[PDB]
């Protein structure tokens, strides 16, 4: 699966929360935590709406 | 150093060289270096600046190694040093973008007068050479006045500023009536 900053039916973390980067002069360098809980997203919507 | 210009209406284009010719992560940003237009892989991330509603880029030019940056609608403050960071050089564009008009609005007479303001952006030392229907080259810099306004001078007014190497061309739209 893919997603963005934020991810679905995927992994878990081991251990606890850590972090990958480098220098802080000016900082692109894409920071990433692994968070070590699990969260609930659900969607649904049954029909609901049926005019289009 | 490699400038660009604007008219205070136009867009620009700015320049992004790459030797892999591939699509690798480049980043466009200001001198002080806040994120503005940036390659993260196969996508474009709108950098959090001036330029969150307006900056772009040719997009398909990537997979060439050809990056583009542009400005849309620019006003005299997105004239600043940009960046361009492909891989390990910083190229570096330098735009200072300006504009102009005429005081007179919609009500002219011959034998009046009218002048000039060109909205030039800070640190510049520009020159304005200017023209008119009747060849008056207006010979001078910012404020640029003629005591004589007839009807012979109707129609616009090529005017140009010199900043920098490089100038851009301008109306000064004259209608009598």
């Amino acid at each position: 699966v893919v997603s963005t900053q934020l991810l679905l039916n995927g992994s878990l973390a081991e251990g606890e929360i850590i972090i990958r980067s480098e220098n802080l002069t000016n900082n692109v360098k894409t920071i990433l935590v692994h968070l070590n809980q699990s969260v609930e997203i659900v969607c649904t919507r049954p029909n609901n709406n049926t005019r289009k | 150093k490699k400038v660009v210009l604007g008219k205070k209406g136009d867009t620009v284009e700015l320049t992004c060289t790459a030797s892999q010719k591939k699509s690798i992560q480049f980043h466009w940003k200001n001198s002080n270096q806040i994120k503005i237009l940036g390659n993260q892989g196969s996508f474009l991330t709108k950098g959090p600046s001036k330029l969150n509603d307006r900056a772009d880029s040719r997009r398909s030019l990537w997979d060439q190694g050809n990056f583009p940056l542009i400005i849309k609608n620019l006003k005299i403050e997105d004239s600043d040093t940009y960046i361009c960071e492909v891989e390990d050089q910083k190229e570096e564009v330098q735009l200072l973008v300006f504009g102009l008009t005429a005081n007179s609005d919609t009500h002219l007479l011959q034998g009046q007068s009218l002048t000039l303001t060109l909205e030039s952006p800070p640190g510049s030392s520009p020159s304005v050479q200017c023209r008119s229907p009747r060849g008056k080259n207006i010979q001078g810099g910012k404020t640029l006045s003629v005591s004589q306004l007839e009807l012979q001078d109707s129609g616009t007014w090529t005017c140009t500023v010199l900043q920098n190497q490089k100038k851009v061309e301008f109306k000064i739209d004259i209608v009598v009536l």
